[PDB]
Formats: structure tokens, sequence, C-alpha cells
């Protein structure tokens, strides 16, 4: 951290303070004018309303912009300066020279679209990270060949400073600028910087299509909100109120699952092959009784039998509507048969086939009675009940007889039926479409609306009529312009929740764009759910297949996407490894060959010479080894991490460090990491590939065959 | 605002037009400015301000386009005044009840 | 407790319908207040003050 | 109401309504708004007897 960096940061902080002072002055002026206009306008009502609303809009815009006023700065090749922020601030005393540019302004376009391969007449792009009225720090990126003296938290300038670099720039530009407006799959090996390219790509896409997606909203899915962090730090108008974040266990609104299922039940539950099971499950609830159920009617001893129940459920199946929707057909057919039989029984001697107005009249009486008969309703609840996804899944998992009948494997039985894992979430959501809504009637709300409309109509009737007007001349009356319904609606609460709240609470919301980080981990059912939630098929899919740890995760992008966008999805792969030292990739390739004889290791520039080191730990010194590792890396710059099984207190589990990078990385006892589940080797690979400066390993007895190199 | 201040400064204290306003009898300095100063800004049919002001005054006489754009809010007010009474009566009836 | 009557300037008399007077006094100047937009469409005008 | 009690909530309601009416240039004596508010807090809800 250079001292000159601190001086530059202080200068930028002072500039932002001046901008905020001008903002405060403008807000004070606006408040004063707004109060004066509200109090003593002295003009016409329409003009008063116009000025008041304009001033209120200005005040609200300033209040919104108060948080994180300035996004960053642009250095033009002419050595000029352009500040990008949430508001346009101009020097009225200097020909309105821009002191701050609104991010939507045309000259602020480069800040989002410029790249090192196609610099839009800019040499440096500077981002400010702000927690309020204060700039915490700034990070710069050179739009060209770097030199290493620049300070950026991502270290991209230093890593690229350590032509192949030209090809890296060209590839990153090709990914970023792609005008596909479709499903884009970005893949890259570790140390290539797929995260940075994905962030720039999503920023470009959101900026260029902001008008088309300002109302639909953007959904973000991944193990961490980092992508939403970047979106908020570059597009607050969209990140704060329009963006939405969800983990695969949080797709269902309200529910929030974190437990994960076993690596075999998850696989079956994560594949469309289980869809046929779900249908069967809801078909398994089309029960018919093993013994006749007495109706226990008041006068007649009617009863229902497996014969008529079979016929009724057969007809309801033939209708093809969802469960709670075909309930109507089932109940109607059952009622038809039971009423025919009951009327025949009551119609003895005096009535045989008097179809017109006598037989039919008794049918009417019998149906009118039966529809309110408690025992009949209880029977129709026992047969073909109304179901929710939980009612289906819990019973299906617990019974162990329903699983056998439905063809579901016994790999997924559990007594705690209502204990949900992340794998059950997509099934629970799909059961929403399979079961359907009961299509109930909202009588109470309708009555409330009717009463409000009646009161509004009474209010209108309370006004003077045209015939009785005493004014000098005829004029428009309120009754000529507004009706009772409009007036009644005018005074309702009309909730106006934000999109970030409105969409997240709606299971059926269709988003304008979907971003998926670490997308290889999603199961096929998760892809089905997301595609159901994004009919536009506008996706930014980021991940790496070789780093998968879930069993249901993707093994080939084609197998996941061809079902929805055959051939239309565009694949971009990044080739060059530069962020990690080549020595790290030396062992990463060895660990990676276990899954493919050749695989596709990226070629590695920037060899550092500081070789990774491996240490034997014996006689209760592993805990020490990590203790001195952390004590040493505390004073050696940057950030450092230790990765190992949770059985060691001082290590983060390998799954958590999926998308992060660090200067010093220690991995403890890889022999246990290898044995962790079906993907232990992959975990090791991930854990190894997080190091940018220094890599250490602790092993107990001997290095595993792959790790014998270091 | 500057034109209104200049108009207020220029007028003699005993001028009948300003005498009526300053005595609390009728009108405002806004109406006096619109008459002998400048009409100012006018609103679109959708309520937004038109950035081009009516630099002319009714003393000088408005041009054709200035008059046409001025007619918008003039007609809008006719319906606005009628509509406001509905809400006023709604609240009044609730309070009376 | 109600106190001086505004119309007469004297202590309010027993039997005066102060409720209707208050309702009328609060409702009559309602036309001077700002109101929700009369335009049928558009965004919610309550986002701004 | 739950924190400060009926007295303070009535005072708060009167204060807010008069703030709205004063910002718009309308002068109404507080007693009319108090007459309106007094009817807003005439009830007690029971849980046990
Ligand atoms: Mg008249």
């Amino acid at each position: 951290s250079g001292r000159d960096y601190e001086d530059e940061l202080q200068s930028e902080r002072d500039y932002v303070a001046g901008l905020y002072a001008r903002l405060d002055a403008e807000r004070a002026q606006s408040q004063r004018r707004y109060a004066a206009a509200l109090r003593e306008h002295g003009g016409t009502a329409v003009e008063r309303d116009a000025e008041v609303r304009a001033l209120a809009k200005d005040i609200a815009r300033l209040n919104v912009a108060d948080n994180g006023l300035c996004f960053g700065r642009l250095d033009t090749l002419d050595d000029a300066r352009l500040y990008i922020g949430r508001l346009g601030i101009f020097d009225r005393d200097n020909d309105f020279e821009p002191l701050l540019l609104d991010w939507r302004a045309p000259m602020a376009r480069p800040f989002y679209v410029a790249t090192a391969a196609n610099p839009e007449n800019m040499r440096r792009r500077r981002q400010f990270h702000t927690l309020g009225r204060k700039v915490v720090d700034f990070t710069d990126e050179i739009l060209g060949r770097p030199t290493g003296a620049e300070h950026d938290a991502t270290n991209d300038a230093a890593l690229l400073a350590a032509d192949i670099v030209a090809t890296i720039q060209a590839e990153q530009d090709q990914v970023i600028r792609l005008d596909h407006t479709g499903v884009l799959v970005i893949e890259g090996g570790p140390g290539t910087g797929k995260t940075v390219v994905a962030l720039h790509r999503v920023a470009y896409l959101l900026y260029t299509y902001r008008k088309q997606m300002e109302r639909h909203g953007v959904l973000v899915v991944g193990p961490t909100p980092a992508f939403l962090d970047h979106i908020g730090r570059v597009l607050p108008s969209l990140g704060e109120s329009d963006a939405v974040f969800m983990t695969p266990g949080d797709f269902v609104p309200g529910l929030h699952v974190t437990a994960e299922d076993t690596p075999e039940a998850a696989e079956v539950k994560g594949s469309l092959k289980i869809l046929d099971v779900l249908k069967a499950a809801v078909a398994d609830r089309q029960e018919l009784p093993s013994e006749p159920i007495p109706i226990d009617l008041s006068d007649v001893t009617m009863r229902i039998d497996a014969e008529t129940a079979k016929w009724a459920r057969d007809e309801a199946r033939k209708t093809g509507l969802p469960h709670n929707e075909a309930r109507a057909e089932f109940v109607d057919v059952v009622t038809y048969v039971v009423t025919e039989r009951a009327v025949a029984r009551i119609g003895r001697g005096w009535l045989t086939r008097d179809d017109k107005h006598a037989w039919e009249k008794m049918r009417a009486d019998v149906v009118g009675e039966l529809e309110d008969h408690e025992q009949f309703n209880a029977a129709l609840d026992a047969l073909w009940p109304i179901l929710t996804p939980e009612d289906v899944l819990a019973q299906l998992y617990t019974s162990h007889e329903r699983l056998r009948a439905a063809g579901a494997p016994e790999c997924l039985w559990r007594a705690d039926g209502e204990a949900w894992t992340v794998s059950d979430v997509p099934l629970l959501d799909e059961l929403v479409d399979l079961l359907g809504r009961n299509k109930a009637a909202d009588e109470a709300a309708e009555r409330e609306r009717r009463e409000e409309e009646a009161y509004a109509a009474g209010v209108l009737d309370l006004m003077v009529d045209r015939e009785d007007l005493m004014d000098d001349e005829d004029h428009l009356l309120a009754q000529d312009l507004i009706d009772a319904e409009e007036l009644a609606d005018r005074f309702k609460e009309q909730d106006n929740r934000e999109l970030s709240e409105r969409a997240a609470a709606d299971r059926e919301w269709t988003y304008g764009h979907v971003v998926v980080d670490e997308a290889q981990e999603l199961s096929e059912m998760d892809w089905r759910l997301l595609m159901r939630r994004c009919p536009r098929r506008s996706f930014t899919i980021v991940g790496d297949l070789a780093q998968r740890r879930s069993p249901a995760g993707a093994r080939s992008w084609g197998a996941m996407l061809d079902s929805y966008v055959p051939g239309r999805w565009v694949y971009k792969s990044l080739s060059v490894n530069y962020r990690t030292p080549a020595e790290i990739m030396a062992v990463a390739a060895a660990v990676l060959a276990e899954f493919a004889p050749d695989a596709t290791p990226p070629d590695s520039v920037r060899a550092c010479g500081v070789a990774p080191w491996a240490r034997q730990v014996t006689d209760d010194d592993i805990a020490s080894a990590i203790a001195e590792f952390v004590s040493e890396e505390a004073g050696r710059e940057g950030t450092s991490v230790v990765i190992g099984p949770p059985d060691v207190p001082g290590t983060v589990p390998p799954s958590e460090t999926k998308g992060l990078e660090f200067d010093a990385v220690l991995v403890v006892e890889p022999e246990r990491i290898l044995a962790d589940g079906p993907r232990g080797a992959a975990e090791l690979y991930v854990a190894l590939t997080r190091a940018t400066q220094r890599l250490g390993v602790l092993y107990r007895d001997a290095l595993p065959q792959a790790l014998a190199g270091l | 605002e500057e034109v209104g201040k200049a108009l207020e400064e220029f007028y003699p204290a005993d001028n009948p037009i300003i005498t009526i306003v300053k005595s609390g009898a009728t009108g405002n300095l806004t109406q006096t400015r619109t008459l002998a100063g400048m009409k100012g800004l006018v609103t679109n049919p959708k309520g937004e301000f038109i950035p081009r002001p009516i630099k002319s005054s009714f003393r000088e006489g408005l041009t054709v386009l200035e008059y046409f754009i001025n007619t918008h809010g003039a007609r809008k007010g006719l319906a606005d005044t009628a509509l406001r009474t509905a809400d006023s009566g709604y609240l009044t009836r609730r309070l009376v009840d | 407790c109600y106190g001086r009557s505004m119309a007469t300037g004297k202590l309010v008399d027993i039997g005066e319908a102060v409720g209707i007077v208050a309702a009328q006094s609060i409702g009559e100047p309602g036309t001077q207040l700002t109101m929700r937009t009369f335009h049928q469409g558009g965004v919610t005008g309550g986002a701004d003050i | 109401l739950r924190v400060q009690g009926p007295r303070e909530v009535q005072i708060h309601l009167v204060k807010e309504v008069q703030e709205v009416y004063r910002a718009q240039g309308v002068s109404i004596h507080d007693k009319h708004i108090e007459v309106i508010v007094r009817q807003m807090l005439r009830r007690v809800t029971i849980i046990d007897s």
C-alpha cells in the first residue's frame, strides 16, 4: 500500500466531500422552495401542483442519491477527468462544466463498455468503494498494457504486469462485448479470472439493456452475493431496488433451506427422471377405499364403494386437469352417482321415472342436502384430498409404501418427512405446478370492495346535481368525470412495495435477466426451475465443470441447456492462466488428470519461482503448524487462508472457498479431503487453486500419489 | 423570480395596479408579474413543465405558439377543480360520520 | 373542556353540536390541499412526498 | 399507543394532522381535530374477565 496511494485517496475523498457539500446546498434550496410553494404559491391549482411535484421529485432524487454519490472516475487519453456518480452536478458559475456525470449520461457510457482491447478514448478506470458519504478505498484498472505500479484490490494490473497479454485482452473483450442477448456460458480454469470477465460482461449487458430491464428485474444465483455486490457498487439504481439474490435452497419464497442431502438421494432428486415419480405420487393420492363408507344420511342409508370411487377417480384422471382443479370433476361425478342412487331409493312406488320436475326435483333436493352433509365432506376429504407440496412430500418420504408404489427408490426415505434439504426445494416448487391452486372464492374481499364502492357512490350522490346548481354558469361537476368505483379505489391503501421485495415474494415472477455463478453445481431440476422463471432465456452462466462437487451438478453444458435453447446458447472459454503462479497449476494439472487422461489445463504465464512447500506433521504438531502459518501470514501482506476438514478447528471447509482468491493458502491433510464424498479429489483441486502468491500443504504420513511433486 | 423582483422594485408605491395588491384587496404579485412581467413556465397536458418559457406578457401580447401552449393547463384546471371536490367531500363525509 | 366557542367568542353552551362544527371546519378547506394525481396511469405518485 | 399510551398517541395524531394542515397554509384550531380524534380512541379490547 503506497503512500502516494494514500495521498491520492485523500484527494479523491476531498473531492467527494466537495460534491456532497454542493449536494447539501442543493437539497436545502429545494426544501426551502418546496415549503414556500406548498404554503403561499398564489397561482392556479394546476401550476401549484406542477411546481410542488417537480420540487418533491427533485428532493426525492437527491435523497436517493445521498447514499454512494460517486461510482468512480475515468481518465481520458487527453488527460481529462470524468467523475461518474448517481447525480449530474455542474458548475453553474463555470458554464455548467460537469463536476459529476450521471451514470446514464452518454459520455459516461465508456465506464461500462470500455475495455482494454477497445478503449473508448480512456486510459484508466477507477472504482470507489463507498459505505456512505465516505470513500473507503479506490481500485484502478488500466485500459491497455499494465505496468504494475497501479493499486487495485483485485491485483489484475500487477498480475498482468508480471503478445500473449494481447490475446488475453482480445479474449476478454470478445466475452464482454458479445451482443448475444441470450444464454451465454462463460467457462475458465482457475487462475484465469473468469469472475472479473463475468462481472464486466454483466455490467455491460445491464447498462446497454437498462431500459429493457428496468421493470423486469435481475435475478442472481450462487453460493455468495459477490455478483450482487458488484452490481450494487456499479448500478445502485438497479442493485438496490431491482436486483434479487437467491441460493438454490432459497428458490421457494418464505422457505429457506440449508441442509444438504446424501450424494445419491440428491442425484435422483436432482434429475428430471424423478419428475415422472412426482406425478405418480400425486396419482398415488387418488385413493379409493378398501371398505364402503356409510353416508349416514339423515333418512337414507346410502353408502359409497370402491366401484364408484374407482369410476370417479378414473374420470377425474381422464379430465387431465391438475389435482386441486380436477377435484371439481371428481366431486361432481361422485355427487351425480350418489344422488341418482339416493333419489331412486327415496322414489319408491310413488316415483319411478318421472324425469320432468319430479325426479329432477328430488335430485335437486338430494344434492342441496348432500353438499352440506358433514359425513359426505369428510369422505370426500379422505378420498382425493386437497394437497400442498409439503403434504405430498412428507407422506411420500415417510410411508415407505408410497415410495414403492410410485417407483421412487428407497435411497430417499426418512422418518422426519418435513425436514427439507436443498434438493427438495425444486421438487417442492414443481409440485406447485403439478398440484395447482384450489381456485377458491374470495367472498370477504369482494364484499369489502362492494361496500367501499357503495360508500363512494353515496359520496357522489351527496354532491349537488346539475339541475340545482346556483353558479353563474354551467360547469363540470365531479360526477361528470369520476365514477363510484374510481373514487372508491382512489382511497385504498394501494401498496407499492419495491421490485426487490415484490419479485422475491412472488414464486411466479418472471425476471428480465438471470445470472448464475458457480452454475455447474445446479441440478437439472434447478435449471428447469430457473428457465421457468426466465422465459426470456437471457442468462449469464458462469462456472467450471471440473470444479464440481455436487453429484447432481452439471457434467456438460449441452446436457443441461440443449433442452431449452438447442444450439442458441453461446459458449465462451478462457484459455490463459495468469492469476495463479505456474507452479500452482503444475500440481493442479496432476490433481486434475484423475478425471480425464488429458483434461484441459490452461497454459500458465507468470511463473514466480516461489515454489509451493509441503510439510510432514506428526506427534501432535499439525495444530501448531497451522498456528505458526497464520501467525506468519498475518504480517506478510494481503489475505491468507487455511483449508481443511471441519474436524480441525482452524480451517475453512473447502466448499466455502469455492470462488475466492488469496495470497497465501495452506491446505491441511489432503488425504482426508480426497476421501470426502464422491468428489474429494475435486475439492482438493479447488483448495489448491486458490493461491496467488504462496502455497503450503500439511500431510500426515506421505504425500498422495498426485501430490508427490511438491 | 428575478423579473418579479424587478417589477416590484420598479412600480411606484401609488400606482393603482400595485396599490390594489399591496393593500390586501385582491390578487398577488404573481398575477402582476404575469400581466406586466413575463408569463413564465407552462405545463404539458401530462403535467410536465415545458422548458421553453412564455417570455411575453399579456401587456405585450402572446404570440400564437405561446398562446397555444398556454391553453393546455388552462383547460386542465377546469377538470382539476371539479375533481378536487370529490375527494374533499369524501373526507368531509367520513369526518361527519 | 371544549372551552370558548369560536363562533360566539363565549364559553360553549350545553347542547351545541361541536362535532358537526369540527367536521365541517376540517373538511371545508380540503380542496386547498395537495392530492393524489388524477391521471389514470403511470407510477405511484406516493413515492415522492 | 403501545409504548406511550392513549394520551400521547392522541397528542401525536393531533400534532401530525395540524402539521399537514399548517404546511398547506390552512389554519384550523386544534380543538376540532381533538374532537375528531377523541372518537378514534373510545374502545378497549378485552382478553379476560
Ligand atoms: Mg359566480
